[PDB]
């Protein structure tokens, strides 16, 4: 009503108000504070002329910077804080893959002298924190995790994994079904059929779980307030 | 200590400012200043110990450089570091790549004046999930990815440190060296080509940057806002 | 687009700025 | 309203205010139309505004609150005394409730009715303390005490709460019939019931006569029953048990409202219709009791809250003992006493409340509190060494003042007693403290800190304690008017 | 002089209930106004409280004068 008219009027004066209390503020001080700004952080962009192509069932969580021509499939999942930087040359990777947070990829040697290096990650690879993968090849159904790092043309294959610091170097052809470490990379294990299963079984529920925080990473400010205001009082 | 003072004081005033402000809001029946958004400053300061970047010298908007840190022209600081200068400062020369994934620390308070700082002099290459924390790289260095560098080495003049490798404390590696493994022990001698190799990988990294600088100034893209406000 | 519709809250505010301007009275009358 | 009932608005605004809450909270706790809102929070937000608003009515209003005389003087008289009681009176129930608001909400328990009671017990005893006339002084601890039974019982599905609810109201109950066949006592002796007429009638003239061996009987059994009310530490059975079962809120209501009222009804009573050696020979034995107690009790307790409560028997003990004699300086002293007890047992309790649900019922959980919170752990050092003794503070100061009358009035054998009990208390409080940075076995840090409002109050509290001693001329000279103008 | 020991005194008490919870000291920067105007407000009418009640105890004394001259 007109009651509401006025007291907008006075809200909007006290508004300014404040505003201008905030700048007398920032005045006092200065030189030092650097005031916030908006986001400005690109969560898919080009480079060139190549855009992303992202699967629509897939998870990016918005702390995931792809860039360059990255075609990732269906099924899978790139978690927080990741770095899949193709700007060089082409990234692919499968379907059903997941790249468990903070994590990168990059390739570095696009067409020089005629051999040329790409980058591609096979079906339900899982990928674990901090992976670095630079000018790889790794075939569908591998397990390559926790802080694991491949350093050139290095191709897995096939069920094989690398765990847990494994510093693999300067194109090193996995055998197909193995485990290695070291710092350099020796294998010390034949990996059971059962763990075979537990790679796939890792996938799959890793694929679930990026559903759901695909569902949850994806709301807008009223919904996210009703979800809010609705768990308080229900926890209450 | 006048200066933090008046910071106290402007700390004061500007958060009674805001207190007003949500007033004025809440009485206009607009509870917008609750939308959650990370503040994440790519650059910031404590209290006088801001950066300070070169004009013309890339740095990813997802990167975080916090404290004294001082970076030169022709650098690059790409997608997720952490170049911290609290307590001992940070400096970066030119024609150098830190790349995603790296942070150059510097060790949280030890108790004597032990918290030595970090010299990156230009050409220097830093690659992929790199940790500095408290070192000296000088001109024409490679540190090839998956590295740390421990608090006390000295790596200098055209060295190269090669891969998931870390040095411990005191360590010095001179002209024409790599050293590898746990802990970094030498291997063998460098090749001239290498060296320029070295070189011309500072600068394609150098235009690299320059181009996703230019295009990380493209104006927001409001077509994904409004959409994002619409639903 | 010019003005607050929640009628509660507006009474409340009617509320607030008569008990303030009543104290400055009240003072005044000190 | 007519110009008489000029004398009560106090009462007739807190009990309007108490039925319309009653209401209010009845009808919008059971409306199908809201969710199905329990209204604790906001009962207890207004009640703590009507509270507030007694207390304005009644302290700006008492030189016209005398304005009955007569036509009150059937009931009630009202002095200079009953206005300062009854002000400490309604400050202490604002307090507790303020400190009680987030207790309701954390320990989840549902029921408006907590604070409809609180009001409706509060005008009870603003009855009880502007009270000249036994029978109505025994209605208005009625009112009172069944208020109390109605609060003490809360959470049913608890274990300790039915238990100590009915140790509380049988013990309650069996005080109020003794004190009950006292003034029948007297009645049947003296042939009145009013204090003007008994002072008239046994005043003086306490010679033995044919039938005076009666009015003996019905003095000393008031006497009993008043103690037990004051937990008359021969009688005090049960008083640790139910303090520890009860929950907090109650019992630091039951600690600090009853019994400053009660002081002032013992008061109003020795002062008029006492023996020669009766009343004063039944409190002096008490007293050392108290004390004695207090000490070899409280020096071993592995509980938290029943060392709370041993430690008020021994303050009422040290009161009790300032009670001695009866000349101005030492009623003086009395009720500074009083006043000191009131606020540092707020005060304690705000912190064991504010130390409440992680450490359901222990004494060995001060976990760090120097290290996990070092500022709570000053402020409950501070609090602790004040109840209990050490260089200026208010409890040192107020026992001093109270130990100074009574050397000045001619018992030279209550301060050996009292300062053993008190150095005994000293050694173990400050080997307790000085425990508090040897090392720590368990570490219980807490989701629980103290929102806003036990903090704004303790914050006063403990503030006023260290810093009474600068200036504490005010208070001894209310204190003077007050006790002066009891009975001259 | 009594306003300034006031206000100190409420400035005071507000960053120690800013300080029990483990907030920092000045939390909100607009109550310490507020509880320096609180303490002051108190100290000056407790001092003007006081000197009241000195003047009524001693017209009490004086009237306990003659309650007791009529004895001698
Ligand atoms: C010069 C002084 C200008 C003060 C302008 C009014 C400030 C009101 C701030 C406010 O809305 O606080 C709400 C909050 C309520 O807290 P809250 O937990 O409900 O959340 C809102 C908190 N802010 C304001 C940060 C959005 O009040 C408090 O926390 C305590 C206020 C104490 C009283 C302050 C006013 C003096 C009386
Ligand atoms: C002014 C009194 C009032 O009712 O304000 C309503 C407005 C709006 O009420 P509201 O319902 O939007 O929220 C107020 C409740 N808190 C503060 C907890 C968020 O509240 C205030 O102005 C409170 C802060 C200023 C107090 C002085
Ligand atoms: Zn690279």
């Amino acid at each position: 009503g007109t009651l509401g008219r006025a007291i907008y009027s006075v809200g909007f004066w006290i508004r300014e108000t404040g505003q201008a209390i905030d700048r007398l503020g920032s005045r006092l001080q200065g030189g030092y504070f650097f005031q916030e700004q908006l986001s400005r952080h690109r969560t898919l962009m080009n480079i060139f002329d190549k855009a992303p192509v992202v699967d629509k069932d897939v998870f990016v969580a918005p702390s995931a910077s792809v860039i360059g021509d990255v075609q990732v499939g269906r099924g899978s999942s790139i978690w927080y804080g990741c770095v899949l930087r193709g700007d060089v040359n082409s990234i692919r990777v499968g379907s059903g893959t997941n790249i468990q947070d903070n994590s990168l990829v990059h390739v570095a040697k696009s067409n020089l002298s005629g051999k040329v290096l790409p980058t591609v990650i096979g079906d339900n690879v899982t990928v674990g924190h901090s992976a670095v993968l630079h000018g790889c090849t790794v075939e569908d159904e591998a397990f390559v995790g926790m802080g694991a790092v491949l350093l050139d043309g290095v191709v897995v294959e096939k069920n094989a994994m690398v765990a847990a610091g494994a510093l693999v170097r300067q194109n090193t052809r996995i055998p197909s079904g193995e485990v290695w470490a070291g710092n350099p990379a020796k294998f010390l294990r034949k990996l059971s059929n059962e763990e075979i299963t537990f790679i796939s079984q890792s996938a799959i529920n890793y694929t679930n779980l990026a559903q759901v925080h695909a569902a949850e990473n994806s709301k807008s400010y009223d919904e996210i307030e009703f979800e809010k205001v609705l768990r308080k009082k229900y926890a209450r | 200590t006048l200066g933090r003072a008046f910071y106290a004081v402007g700390f004061w005033i500007r958060e009674t400012g805001q207190a007003i402000d949500r007033l004025g809001s809440r009485l206009q029946g607009n509870y917008l200043f609750q939308e959650q958004l990370s503040r994440h400053r790519p650059l910031m300061n404590l209290f006088d110990k801001y950066p300070s970047v070169h004009k013309d010298a890339f740095v990813a908007p997802s990167a975080s450089l916090l404290g004294d840190v001082h970076v030169g022209p022709a650098s690059s600081i790409w997608y997720g570091c952490v170049l911290r200068g609290d307590v001992n400062g940070i400096v970066i020369g030119s024609g150098t790549n830190i790349q995603d994934n790296s942070l150059v620390h510097v060790a949280k308070s030890n108790l004597t004046g032990k918290v030595l700082p970090t010299i990156i002099g230009d050409n220097v290459t830093v690659g992929h999930s790199a940790v500095l924390q408290g070192c000296t790289v000088e001109d024409e260095a490679f540190i090839g990815m998956g590295a740390t560098l421990l608090d006390g080495v000295y790596v200098e003049k055209h060295a190269m440190v090669a891969a998931g490798a870390l040095v411990r404390q005191n360590t010095r590696i001179p002209y024409g060296e790599v050293w590898g493994g746990n802990p970094a022990k030498f291997l063998r001698k460098l090749t001239e080509d290498e060296m320029a190799f070295f070189s011309q990988s500072a600068l394609n990294y150098s235009n690299l940057a320059q181009a996703h600088a230019a295009e990380n100034a493209k104006e927001l893209e409001e077509t994904e806002f409004v959409k994002v406000l619409h639903k | 687009e010019r003005v607050s519709t929640d009628k509660h809250r507006n009474y409340a505010v009617v509320a607030g700025t008569i008990t303030i301007l009543g104290a400055l009275g009240w003072y005044l009358k000190g | 309203m007519f110009n008489l009932f000029l004398a009560v608005y106090p009462e007739i605004f807190i009990i309007n205010a108490t039925f319309i809450l009653l209401i209010h909270g009845v009808v919008f706790s059971t409306s199908k139309k809201y969710d199905y809102p329990p209204l604790v929070s906001n009962v207890g937000w207004l009640g703590l505004l009507s509270v507030l608003i007694t207390l304005l009515l009644l302290a700006a209003g008492a030189p016209l609150l005398t304005i009955a005389h007569l036509f009150r003087n059937n009931l009630f008289r009202r002095d200079n005394f009953t206005y300062f009681c009854q002000i400490l009176l309604l400050l202490s129930t604002a307090g507790t409730i303020s400190m009680c608001f987030d207790f309701f909400e954390q320990e989840r328990f549902d029921a408006f009715e907590f604070i409809v009671l609180i009001l409706l017990s509060t005008c009870s005893m603003l009855f009880m303390i502007s009270a000249y006339d036994s029978i109505a002084m025994y209605l208005a601890i009625e009112l009172q005490s069944l208020c109390f039974y109605v609060m003490a019982a809360s959470k049913r599905k608890s274990e300790f709460s039915t238990e100590a609810g009915l140790k509380y109201l049988i013990l309650g109950a069996f005080s109020s019939g003794i004190l009950l066949f006292g003034c029948s006592m007297i009645y049947g002796s003296t042939g009145a019931t009013h204090f003007d007429q008994l002072a008239k009638i046994l005043t003086g003239y306490e010679i033995t006569g044919a039938r005076s061996s009666g009015i003996f009987m019905g003095i000393l059994f008031i006497a009993v029953g008043s103690l037990f009310k004051i937990t008359a530490v021969p009688f005090h059975m049960w008083a640790p048990d139910i303090y520890e079962g009860s929950p907090t809120p109650v019992t630091a209501f039951l600690s600090i409202a009853p019994k400053i009222s009660i002081f002032a009804n013992i008061s109003r009573v020795s002062i008029y219709g006492s023996y020669g050696a009766t009343l004063q020979q039944i409190f002096c034995f008490c007293s050392i009791a108290s004390m004695i107690l207090g000490a070899l009790a409280a020096m071993a307790q592995t509980k938290v809250k029943r060392l709370l409560a041993y430690s008020s028997i021994g303050h009422v003990g040290y009161i009790c003992t300032g009670f001695s004699c009866g000349t101005i300086e030492g009623i003086q002293s009395l009720l500074i006493g009083i006043f000191i007890y009131a606020l540092m047992t707020i005060d304690a309790f705000a912190i064991v409340l504010a130390l409440r649900q992680t450490r359901v019922k222990y004494i060995a959980d001060l976990g760090a509190l120097a290290k996990t919170n070092p500022i709570l752990a000053i402020t409950f050092s501070i609090t602790m060494f004040s109840y209990v003794g050490i260089p200026p503070l208010a409890g040192f100061c107020s026992k001093f003042y109270l130990f100074f009358a009574a050397l000045g009035c001619g018992a030279y054998f209550l301060a050996p007693v009292g300062v053993v009990t008190s150095v005994i208390g000293c050694f173990y409080y400050i080997r307790l403290a000085k425990r508090m940075f040897f090392d720590t076995p368990r570490t219980w840090i807490l989701y629980e800190p103290m929102d806003r409002d036990k903090s704004l109050l303790l914050a006063m509290t403990s503030s006023f304690i260290t810093l009474f001693f600068p200036y504490p001329s005010p208070l001894f000279s209310v204190t003077h008017q007050m006790a002066l103008s009891l009975y001259l | 002089s009594a306003t300034t020991i006031g206000a100190l005194l409420g400035l005071g008490t507000q960053m120690y209930s800013n300080a029990l919870r483990k907030l920092p000291y000045m939390r909100h920067p607009w109550e310490h106004v507020v509880g320096m105007g609180l303490g002051a407000v108190f100290v000056n009418q407790l001092l003007k409280w006081e000197a009241q009640v000195e003047q009524d105890l001693d017209k009490m004394l004086e009237k306990a004068k003659a309650a007791n001259e009529r004895r001698y």
